């Protein structure tokens, strides 16, 4: 049972690391969306 | 201490986030910028109460740890309240020459640079969103109503 | 209304000096907002 | 931890398809007969122990599974070229593809975790540094992610 719980906890740690990596990636992609939004907004304002 | 545990934690996070030159201790001048980033509006005289380096302090040798930072944040927070938008726009109603509830952009941007503490055009221009286009007479309501969100 | 030399410009200086005290308080608030904006941008730049 | 579980279907398919071209004897392993002959057919025939010294990266034998975990652990931390270009564009706000070496240095040598002077120099002696010390990160991300390359 100790061995089983060790395997399960290591799997959950791996999944947690994957989830944190995904969170960081989603954050940086949201910053990309924000950057594009600002750039396009400024382009439309300058064209106007 | 009047601050909550959550506020203290947030201040500690901010303290170590707005870094670094190299060391984990914040610079004497930059501390004021941290307090201002935390939405406070004290005068530089509040720092001058501690009076770290009586001369020009490019060196910033009076660095702060969190235990030295937090009391300054507290004395800032307990310094004074701030008035409503009417107290601001009364100044504009005095500066104005049209008597219409707006003000000339070229004049007001200059006045706000010359009077009191000094600011750059780079600083001031970023405060306005209703820019001086075909119309010279900017509605100062937009300026105050925007910045007071901070 | 006609006036003799410089009186209006000294009255203007006095009137502005009367306003300077509250102007400094507002300036601190606006510079605070600017600093907060700059710091917030710096956080996005740091994470990127 | 088990790194294999991290990767996209497209990446796994790309590795599988690549491996299928190398696994010429179809035993499922990396072997002396196949990749050396393949590389000799594709280029200058470096069939010397330089290739054995590369095959010896795996613990003893080198199965497809071991190849996958090796390349997996090597790809751990890597991100899309567009996402990295976005991250650079946070400083190059005009999106010029022209960030200065002084700016790049400031962003790396003290701010956050410190890049060494050796790593900074590597970014000039391999990566696309250009005239007046401008740096073309749009080309950098292409060679870093091996996308469109
Ligand atoms: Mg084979």
């Amino acid at each position: 049972q100790v061995e089983e719980m060790k395997t399960q906890l290591e799997e959950l740690e791996d999944e947690l690391q994957a989830a944190e990596d995904a969170k960081l990636r989603l954050e940086v992609n949201m910053q990309a969306m924000k950057s594009q939004f600002e750039r396009d907004l400024q382009a439309r304002d300058e064209q106007n | 201490c009047d601050f909550s545990e959550e506020q203290t934690a947030e201040f500690k996070e901010a303290f170590q986030l707005f870094d670094r030159t190299g060391d984990g201790k914040i610079l004497y001048s930059q501390c004021g910028d941290v307090m201002r980033a935390l939405g406070q509006n004290p005068t530089n005289a509040e720092v001058m109460k501690v009076l770290g380096n009586p001369k020009s302090d490019e060196m910033n040798l009076k660095t702060l740890n969190f235990e030295q930072f937090l009391p300054m944040m507290q004395t800032i927070a307990k310094n004074k309240d701030q008035g409503c938008f009417e107290d601001y726009v009364e100044g504009l109603r005095v500066f104005d020459k049209e008597g219409n509830g707006t003000v000339m952009g070229a004049e007001i941007r200059h006045v706000l640079v010359t009077l009191g503490e000094k600011m750059t055009e780079e600083e001031v221009e970023q405060l306005v969103a209703g820019h001086e286009d075909s119309n010279g007479c900017i509605n100062y309501e937009e300026l105050v109503r925007m910045v007071l969100s901070g | 209304i006609f006036f003799r030399t410089g009186v209006l410009a000294h009255l203007e200086e006095e009137r502005d000096l009367k306003i300077t005290d509250v102007i400094i308080a507002f300036q601190a608030q606006c510079r605070g907002y600017l600093a907060r904006k700059a710091f917030a941008k710096r956080q996005q730049q740091l994470t990127a | 931890s088990n790194v294999f579980a991290m990767f996209d279907q497209s990446q796994i398919q790309e590795f599988k398809e690549a491996f299928n071209m190398i696994d010429q004897n179809r035993d499922g392993f990396i072997d002396k007969e196949d990749l050396h002959d393949m590389l000799a057919s594709m280029g200058k025939n470096p069939t010397d122990e330089y290739l054995e010294g590369m095959m010896s990266e795996a613990p003893g034998p080198i199965n497809f599974t071991m190849f996958l975990t090796m390349f997996g652990e090597k790809l751990n931390g890597t991100d899309p070229e567009d996402v990295i270009r976005n991250a650079f564009a946070c400083f190059d706000e005009e999106a010029s593809g022209f960030i200065h070496e002084d700016h790049l240095r400031e962003l790396l040598t003290t701010m956050g975790d410190r890049f060494t002077d050796e790593e900074v120099d590597e970014m000039y002696r391999e990566a696309p540094i250009d005239k007046k010390g401008n740096f073309n990160y749009v080309e950098f991300t292409r060679i870093l992610k091996h996308g469109a390359k």
